[PDB]
């Protein structure tokens, strides 16, 4: 028989907390990560803004791990450790076993260590000034490479790329490795680092909050008529894929099973949404689910484009039995690769404790999200089926249905 | 910071080791847990700590914090 | 866990050739792909030798769709190209088509693009010189972004990253999604860019070739006991990974059926091979496949470490029962993350075309090749199964093994 | 006017989207076969050909060849 999986454990950090417990408190009160950047001003942009993660994470690593790692490692492991932790997992359970994978991935490696390592070359000392260190801290697969061999991973052992999707995918390909019963346990998450180096490619085709520089905490403002692009964010994220019986018999707290994963591609435009994707991958992943979307965590990016292109798939697939949505977006910002499980994350805890999060700075909505059930309060009920959503250049989709017990 | 005690700490914070568990006669590979990248990044930050370059026929002979404290303290 | 997938066609753009047929020619030549590389030498840089591909590309590509990739992107979707035609499929076949998709990788995404990006926003014009095509040049999943928008895919979508596993476990994971009966046919393979902003960052490290800059075509030497490190490449590869029956019934070509795929993790050294996880992973590839291996194309990058290690783990799996062993790379350079893909494609030319490709450069073999047969000549020879490893930075382990369907 | 500007734009705007004889009513998007990003691309040449600096918020209206004359010829440089 094919498995099931359950998600039995969760780490984080993130523009809105620290651990799962910051987030749940942030969440609550629609709390903004967002904050001024003098970063982001200093190096030319006209984005002024991001969902900063507030830690000094200096010296929080050992050394013999860390001088691998860029900052999308950094928040992988530190949200490894809280999984672990969260799951109940000691080291005898999960190191050094072949039927414990880990699969995890950023959507942009890391930016400022590829300049780094070119401008130190192009210096007076060359080699010398680059380091032996920058392979790993540039590398896509940077944050899989960097965790697995700390932690002692020796099943399944790679990073997924899908840009804004990474991370979901990651979650949706630890899940089929358990459904192939070829794992037992599967860390999946993701991070991104927060650096001009690769903000200021985004702000270079408009894509950023350019209006609210003097308002941080407004800017990102997702189905609201005056957004003006996405505030872009860091951080990571990480969850315990975990098969159905191997969680049981050992007593784990599973939060919910996975009962659906959409992958789908647009095949039509590079940097815009086709929704005809979309609408085929949140179908994929509620076949078969014979209970209803109670809560839907959209992409939302506030962006012009890519809100009323989900809303209008949103539309499409659920019929008069639309559930209600919110863009933690608007308060976190964007993390990129580590949005997919960031969000994955929320759902969870939305549904742990029963409430739905709220959509904030919709000051005045956009028509085209008429008739729909834009959460814009925080709301107690019982959830018992949650949905999100996560998209990326490229025309690539994912989606992940999770379900309690 | 005389050459001695500049040597000692870059060896320290790159080998993560207290600057004080530095011992001038310990071995990076046996005694401070050196591999062959920190022994590329600590060969690295001498030479620019203190101007002096280190052939790796030279690199292979420093085994430890005295020779490598008696290397530098020998070119310039 | 139920359907079987095969190779139903292959397309490659690499240091030995522009395609197949080109490939297949160097393959039985034991011709080298490494030249000198002036802007190597030119950025400061030890390792003077890579293996370059030696294709002007201009044109090649509609300017709608260029505009938005890097050189990784081009060799995959040249290779992509190539393979769609050698695959026998039309637009109307795999286009729109919700039951094909791509799984498509590189290693490292755009260095080149991402310095490219930041040396233009620190200039002059600031985010005007930047433009804004930079973000799908310099993120990881370009080469699955800038392949599946202009060949219409509609099925899976994504990229796997895995440093120099990175396209072995692209083609491993098309399997799997055939497997599970989610698709009908997945292209599998991924490309890597050349260019000193990323060869610098390996030479930092001790791991390119140095000695040999004078003598570039036996830089590159892998189990030669004075192997000095590898030698960088870039290129591109494409396979199509098919459901069975579904090749059957269109009369498709197929060149093998993969039988099997490992994938593991060392979990110890970040750089080093613990050779423990490779046992495990070529053991788990050949699980339930029932017939031995002819031919492996090691991962033999032509390190120091690395070369003996893998060796002491094929020892471990096969004992007294040594396949023959080549390590292609000794030709190729080390594409990173096209590697795997495009040496899956010399084991399929190898199967396909009934030889046995040289491990070349060996002046003396290394004490460590005892007991395996290292085949350092083009031998002709039937080949029924084959297998290739592929690993990686962080302790990322990837085996395939492909068989000629009965 | 017309090899003072309208020919110069028309120019600009052919090699731009690749495009052969532009018309004075074409679409960029419509007509000419550009995206977002292609007019991006074309407000930064439309810069480059006559040395000055497009407003955000005048640019956002550059989406028509005649948008693109008049833009040029009613203003400065
Ligand atoms: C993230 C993403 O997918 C791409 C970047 C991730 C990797 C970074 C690596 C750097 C090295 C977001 O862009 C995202 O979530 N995208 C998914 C779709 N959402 C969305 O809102 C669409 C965005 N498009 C637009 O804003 C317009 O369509 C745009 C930019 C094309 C304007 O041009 P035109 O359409 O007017
Ligand atoms: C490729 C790889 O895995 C990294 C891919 C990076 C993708 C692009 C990143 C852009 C910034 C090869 O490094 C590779 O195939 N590696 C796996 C095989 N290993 C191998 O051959 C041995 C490697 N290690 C060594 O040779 C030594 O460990 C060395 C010289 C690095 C340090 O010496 P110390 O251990 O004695």
């Amino acid at each position: 028989v094919s498995k099931r999986a359950v998600i039995t454990g969760l780490g984080i950090v993130s523009s809105i907390g620290n651990n799962q417990q910051e987030v749940l408190a942030s969440l609550r009160e629609g709390r903004s990560g967002i904050t001024f950047s003098q970063e982001l001003k200093d190096s030319g942009m006209r984005s002024h803004v991001w969902g900063n993660v507030k830690l000094d994470t200096t010296g929080l690593i050992d050394r013999k791990v860390v001088r691998f790692m860029s900052d999308a490692s950094i928040y992988a492991f530190l949200s490894m450790e809280q999984a672990i932790a969260d799951a109940g997992l000691s080291p005898e359970a999960y190191q050094n076993n072949p039927r414990v994978g880990l699969i995890a991935g950023s959507g942009g490696g890391s930016p400022r260590f590829q300049v780094f390592g070119a401008d130190a070359m192009r210096g007076p000392r060359g080699l010398k000034a680059v380091g032996p260190y920058v392979v790993t801290k540039a590398m896509a697969s940077g944050v899989s490479a960097c965790l697995a061999t700390p932690f002692k991973i020796h099943g399944v052992n790679y990073s997924i790329s899908s840009a804004c999707a990474t991370s979901a995918h990651c979650i949706g390909n630890a899940v089929e490795q358990i459904q192939l019963g070829k794992q037992d346990i599967v860390f999946a998450g993701g991070g991104e680092e927060l650096c001009w180096e690769m903000a200021c490619e985004f702000d270079a085709m408009g894509a950023l909050s350019t209006k609210y520089n003097d308002t941080p905490e407004k800017a990102s403002r997702t189905y609201d008529a005056h957004r003006d692009g996405f505030v872009i964010a860091g951080g990571g994220g990480m969850v315990v894929v975990e098969e159905l019986e191997h969680a049981l018999a050992r007593g784990a707290h599973i939060y919910a099973e996975i009962v659906g994963y959409g992958a789908t591609s647009d095949g039509a435009d590079m940097v815009a949404p086709s929704g005809e994707g979309a609408v085929r991958c949140m179908k994929m992943a509620m076949h078969g689910v014979d209970t209803p979307i109670d809560y839907l965590n959209s992409h939302g990016t506030s962006t012009p484009v890519g809100d009323v292109k989900e809303l209008a798939a949103i539309r499409e697939v659920f019929g008069d039995k639309s559930p209600a949505i919110s863009a933690t977006k608007a308060m976190t910002g964007h993390s990129l690769g580590a949005a997919g499980v960031q969000e994955a994350i929320y759902s969870l805890l939305m549904l742990e404790h029963g409430f739905i999060a709220p959509s904030i700075n919709i000051e005045e909505l956009d028509e085209q999200a008429a008739g729909l059930n834009i959460v814009t309060e925080t709301t107690d009920r019982e959830l018992t089926t949650v949905m999100s959503n996560s998209f990326g250049f490229g025309g690539t989709n994912a989606t992940l249905v999770m379900r309690k017990l | 910071s005389t050459i001695e005690e500049r040597v000692k700490k870059i060896i320290g914070e790159q080998l993560g080791v207290k600057q004080e568990e530095v011992t001038n006669n310990a071995s990076f590979v046996e005694d401070l847990g050196a591999d062959s990248l920190d022994t590329v990044e600590l060969v690295m930050a001498l030479e620019e700590e203190f101007d002096t370059e280190i052939p790796d026929e030279e690199a292979e002979k420093i085994t430890t914090v005295q020779a490598a404290i008696d290397y530098i303290n020998g070119h310039q």
